[PDB]
């Protein structure tokens, strides 16, 4: 019934290391994590297991191409002595947001 | 409107007291909204709910949702008349009896995708964000939904909007209904776990509650629900009571 | 003989170890018989019958689950494993014949150098046994051996003929249409 | 830039809907709305160039 | 200021002791027009005769100047220090019970061990140090056997046992760029780059740079602040630009997220500067600003702002980011002769 | 003579090595990226090349290139005195001279 | 979108001085050659945007 | 556990558990603009029991260098860590 | 102390497992490494002698 | 132009002076939007 | 020379008042101490020096 | 497969010789007619149908 | 032709086992006429020597 | 692509066929046969041959 997973041939190789694993709350046995909340205000263990935040991977950022900067030239100036109007055709695209 | 079962209600109901400790301008914003009733547009809205039925259903890709969603709000509004709107209705319950000609269909694939299908519609069929204790929901209905897909004869099912879930072990069947108890368990998502809310909330939980939470709860992580809740440490509790 | 009707080479799977999802398939091209220029008539039938005798999935499957389960590293201890992660739980912590001396007096307690509750062995060894709080697997990521039971080398006459399915290099397919992406 | 004046203020608006939607009013204060604001958000003792 | 803008002092002569020694430096008054009160006299400017002169070893560095002040007044220190161990894998390991031997080996190398205000070599100095007694302290906590046992048996389970990282999470690679270069090509062999976090680059100056995994580097005359070892960096300028193609031809951004979407491009000459892509009135680009502030700061779409959350941080980029202008006469004119020599006559 | 002048913008950035992340759009994501585990790279070899063009100075300099590792150890002590790490890093596992 | 916008012209509007002298008088001037207006726009994915 | 200590909140039960519940709503409704919290005390307790040995035991210990082997370059010292059941390092 | 260095390294094993568990490489960077580690762990202007 | 400012909406509510509170007048999914892609590209601050 | 020098290795130590923590290990368990609650102190007389 | 070399001062390859079962089965069925069908286990060359 | 074929199972293990292990000496005694050594060869269960 | 062919902690040196280190270099050993060739190498030289 114990465990006993051999590394370097672990297989997945990222949840193992916890890279891309399940999360240190969700991957630590119920005893140990009860432990270290209970003895968690003078003897540390929470920086001694490693848990990675991960990236949506899908439907966050599209493979499509799409300007990160856009540079709006007047259309329009007419500058005068007491102020300089500016007017832009600002074009926010099919699925683009602004 | 709580106004109109305010006033229809006995002396102090607990909603002719939700408007009483309301501010003034809160409470008359309820009472003035409840008196003369604002209008709501239902187009634009019937729009948005054909052209996801559209992108669900294939027709479109969702990638140009938003743009067809649009040229057809040109489309509806230059020529907006009864007649076309009967047009939009058409087209909505033309995209409701699709979205249930599909859930017939997974009704009659193996039970354990109709159940997890079944307890989809339940999830849409109720709140989808509260208040307080967002994230005690979410883990609940994650934990529900791999305890259905985990547990090979669990069957959901519907009965007029109620929707029960049935377990059996083989000499008895015990059911418990989700909607009721997913009724009891508002305002028990953001339950702080101490010493004052656990007599005050222990008899606010109906048997169909904690048995419906005793079962999931099989199947309990502690990155579940928030560390500190009720809800959170009664599992921790109930799990370890299955275990032993 | 006919070509078109001679047995395909199998699709060969990629494991991709390290995100654990599967790498796609490929044409068995790394294990091939060089037949047609130096081989003739002779031969065209031999490498047909060797063709289409590879292993169905099935008895593909079978094989590598008795090639694994005489592995001795299973994921879990067997009995030898077992015995010393006893073993050692057993001989761990203080020592329970240890009579030592429990002094309860509220004035002059002795100094008890040593090297009044003790846990059992029971649960000693319950601590250092039981696995994670997650006690299921995320979908999508294998361990090798697991990946390699599913996902078997099979020939596939005929792929790219049917309705709606294609193949599985990379993709996710997303509108219906099998779209091989994360370009 | 011209902010809280009236007279000669900017204009952000659509195409189909032609209507400017920008309206400045001369008895509001819009720089020093920033000015607090700013303040609120962080310490103003940090130099940010941009 | 640098050797090329110092002259002897006539009794001095090159060639008899090395650059790297205490009275080289001494004995090699800089020039004095080079910098004066009228050197760019309304403007925050850094000498762009030494912005790529390491500032660290400067006689106002605090740090460095509590750190030899630690030791004494006197070259005779009798210093007694206690050093962490700092590799990640047993920065913060819990060791359980049972009998661990640990060895290690500790630098003698007066310029890898101590640090110059000066840079000077230590070794032409005459520094040296003697190791008389290296003890290893532990402390444990008391904590009753009947959990501590408890807790080793729950930390020798393999489902929970420890993991670290090293925060760096860098491959550290070093490539030469000679003195007139110009142009530098990294070329890699092919690879998965199965979660590759990104990329991270300053240029460090060889001299300042000791051989990698070196027992003893003999070329390494150096001893002021190495850039390496330390966060000390100061030439993150001098990146005109740079580009990544993860395959021959293929551009990584390759879909116009940049102004210039096939380049990196660091910094642009204002003066040749006709389009913008200037940002933070410096030569900075609108493109490379970009990607600093919303790999740092994570919100460049919703809004360019200054981040007081990560000021402490001492290896950010707002914290640290100094734009700076002067004008200058323009000299190649009928007047303004230019009447300020930087070449010494050696 | 305002045609006798110049101008001189130029910026120091002092303890900062320039990063530039991994992720689909730039902006901090989780240590794992957004195209770390996008299975384009992960799945499938390349090698890229790096092109700089640099501020001519007068002394030979190195260009402190760091990449994107994840550099993990999963220590395991499974008995009494029975110590055994292992060590794996994502993009470059085999830790050559490169 | 059509957005327009009014630059100041003013020196003592635009430009502050450490003794808030008169700057028309005194010479003060700007001049705008190019005033663009740039844009930061995420590359979400259009499926959600 | 002494009355003597629990009736000045010393040892006793805590706050959330003692003040009547309608004034731990109060001091929580009023406690943005009227704090009332400071006014009752609550004593944190500490464990006292199964976390600390009477065994005679080193609080810090001192490794010394079982070999040195100085060298020119580098000045090696190899350690050797005992610990032992029920110490964890 | 020889960080970095997989020539001159340190050693740290136990005694039933004789393997050496402390392996490094010559292309990481320890002390960068904790300077880095360090100066998000608080900030570089509190000078601790220790 | 607008089908609310047509109707009888209390002005109040409408511009969120005394309204319901974000948590409560947002589409259900909007605040799931806004709560999910909150650590890159926040929009909290627009409603 | 090395031989005629000294050292005075010294600590100013201001507004700090050295304390020492009535806990079994030294360290904040709780304001109310491990040992503060044990029953050999509180509940029998010592005569500390 | 990853190499490291002691630098030599004029180009050189690297003789890379891996481990293949490259073998020949030769059918004489009838009266000449001669055939053979080569096989190469590891780093196959043949006939993908 | 005829080929040798390997076990390939029952023979090997998958295990991450050192197969090499260098002992330091525990304790040493040296002396001007004899260099001693003193070492644990600590044989695991399951390994052979 | 990372998946070392050994990968079971088998040579002294885990991560790859150190054939030869410099000897002055060297600190742990780890060198056969009086010269530089290392005791990996050296012990799967033997094994194959």
């Amino acid at each position: 019934a114990a465990l006993t997973p051999d590394l370097t041939t672990a297989t997945p190789r990222l949840q193992y290391f916890h890279i891309a694993g399940p999360g240190t709350r969700e991957y630590l046995s119920e005893d140990l994590q009860q432990f270290i909340s209970a003895t968690g205000s003078y003897f540390d263990l929470k920086n001694k297991f490693r848990q990675t935040v991960v990236a949506p991977t899908r439907n966050v950022t599209t493979e499509k191409a799409q300007r990160l900067q856009i540079r709006f030239y007047p259309i329009q100036t007419d500058d005068t002595s007491t102020g300089y109007r500016v007017r832009y055709n600002i074009n926010v695209g099919d699925g683009w947001v602004l | 409107t709580e106004v109109a079962d305010a006033l229809s209600s006995h002396a102090n109901s607990k909603d002719a007291r939700s408007l009483r400790y309301e501010p003034y301008a809160n409470r008359l914003i309820k009472l003035q909204t409840a008196m003369v009733p604002p209008k709501v547009d239902g187009t634009s809205e019937r729009v948005a709910e054909v052209v996801k039925g559209l992108a669900e259903q294939g027709a479109i890709y969702p990638d140009q949702m938003g743009a067809i969603h649009s040229d057809l709000l040109n489309r509806v509004y230059t020529w907006n008349s009864m007649g076309v709107q009967e047009s939009i209705q058409a087209l909505v319950n033309d995209v409701i009896h699709g979205q249930n000609k599909v859930l017939q269909d997974e009704l009659a694939r193996t039970r354990e995708i109709a159940n997890a299908s079944m307890l989809t519609r339940f999830f849409d069929s109720l709140y989808k964000t509260v208040d307080r204790g967002q994230r005690n929901f979410e883990g609940f209905k994650k934990l529900l939904r791999l305890f259905v897909n985990n547990v090979p004869n669990a069957e959901v099912y519907s009965s007029g909007g109620s929707f029960s879930l049935q377990i059996n072990m083989g000499g008895q069947s015990q059911n418990i209904n989700l909607t009721n108890a997913f009724d009891n368990l508002k305002d028990i998502w953001g339950a702080r776990w101490d010493a004052v809310n656990n007599p005050r909330i222990g008899a606010l939980l109906t048997p169909n509650t904690r048995a419906l939470l005793f079962f999931v709860s099989t199947f309990y992580d502690y990155g579940s629900m928030e560390p500190g809740s009720y809800l959170d440490n009664l599992m921790r509790l109930y799990k370890e009571a299955i275990r032993a | 003989m006919n070509l078109l009707n001679a047995a395909p080479t199998p699709y060969v799977w990629k494991y991709n170890p390290v995100t654990g999802k599967c790498a796609g398939a490929q044409q068995n091209y790394g294990a091939t018989i060089d037949w047609v220029l130096p081989g003739g008539n002779s031969f065209a039938y031999a490498a047909d019958e060797i063709r289409r005798r590879f292993p169905e999935p099935a008895v593909t499957r079978a094989i590598t689950a008795r090639f694994e389960a005489e592995s001795d590293q299973q994921p879990y201890a067997g009995p030898h494993e077992t015995n010393i992660i006893t073993a050692d739980v057993v001989r761990s912590g203080p020592p329970p014949s240890a009579v030592y001396p429990f002094d309860p007096s509220g004035v002059q307690r002795v100094q008890l150098s040593g090297g009044p509750e003790m846990t059992p062995d029971a649960f000693k060894y319950y601590l250092r046994v039981q696995g994670p709080s997650q006690e299921v697997d995320e979908p999508g990521v294998m361990s090798q051996r697991q990946f390699m039971t599913t996902f078997l080398p099979a020939m596939v006459p005929h792929p790219f003929d049917s309705e709606s399915p294609d193949a599985f290099p990379a993709y996710f397919s997303s509108v219906y249409k099998g779209t091989n992406a994360f370009e | 830039l011209y902010h809280d004046s009236g007279v000669c203020s900017g204009t952000l608006n659509s195409e189909r809907s032609g209507m400017n939607v920008v309206v400045e009013l001369p008895d509001r204060n819009t720089e020093l709305s920033y000015q607090y604001m700013l303040a609120d958000m962080m310490s103003r003792h940090h130099y940010f160039a941009l | 200021l640098p050797d090329r803008y110092k002259f002897s002092i006539s009794g001095f002569d090159a060639t008899s002791v090395a650059p790297t020694t205490y009275e080289y430096m001494n004995k090699r008054v800089p020039l004095t027009n080079v910098v004066d009160m009228f050197t760019n006299v309304g403007a925050r400017w850094s000498i762009d005769q030494m912005d790529n002169v390491n500032p660290f070893n400067h006689h106002r560095n605090w740090g460095l100047k509590y750190r030899s002040q630690l030791l004494g007044n006197s070259r005779y220190v009798n210093f007694h220090i206690q050093v962490p161990q700092k590799f990640f894998a047993i920065k913060n390991l819990l060791l359980l019970s049972g009998s661990y031997t640990y060895e290690w080996v500790l630098r003698k190398d007066p310029n890898m061990i101590l640090q110059s205000s000066l840079g000077n070599d230590l070794r032409a100095d005459g520094a040296s140090i003697i190791y008389n007694e290296v003890n290893l302290m532990a402390n444990f906590m008391p904590m009753d056997h009947n959990t501590s046992n408890q807790l080793e048996l729950m930390l020798r389970n393999a489902t929970n046992d420890q993991t670290f990282v090293d925060y760096l999470g860098a491959k550290n690679a070093l490539y030469s760029v000679p003195a007139g270069s110009t142009a530098l090509t990294i070329n890699i062999p092919a690879r998965t780059w199965e979660g590759m976090r990104g990329w991270s680059f300053t240029r460090i100056k060889a001299a300042e740079t000791p051989q990698l995994g070196a027992q003893y580097d003999v070329n390494f005359k150096y001893s002021g602040s190495i850039a390496y070892s330390d966060g000390g960096f100061y030439l993150s300028h001098t990146f005109r630009n740079m580009s990544i193609l993860f395959d021959t031809s293929i551009n990584w951004p390759g879909n116009d997220r940049l102004l210039t979407p096939n380049m990196f491009e660091i910094k642009r000459s204002v003066a040749l500067d006709t389009e913008g892509f200037t940002m933070s009135q410096c030569d900075i680009t609108k493109d490379w600003y970009l990607i600093q502030m919303a790999t740092n700061y994570n919100f460049v779409y919703n809004g360019y702002r200054f981040w007081p959350d990560r000021q402490y941080f001492h290896y950010d980029f707002l914290r640290n980011f100094d734009p700076m202008t002067r004008q200058g006469p323009n000299f190649a004119l009928p007047g303004l002769f230019d009447l300020v020599s930087y070449t010494p006559t050696t | 003579q305002p045609g006798q002048v110049l101008s001189y913008k130029k910026f120091l950035c002092d303890n900062y090595l320039w990063t530039i992340p991994f992720s689909s759009d730039f902006m901090y994501m989780g240590e794992l990226t957004d195209l770390g585990q996008n299975p384009m790279y992960t799945n499938n070899s390349h090698s890229m090349v790096i092109n700089f063009e640099l501020d001519p100075m007068d002394d030979p300099t190195y260009v402190y290139m760091l990449y994107g590792v994840f550099d993990t150890v999963r220590v395991n002590q499974p008995e009494r005195n029975v110590l055994a790490m292992a060590y794996f890093r994502t993009p470059f596992a085999t830790g050559n001279a490169v």
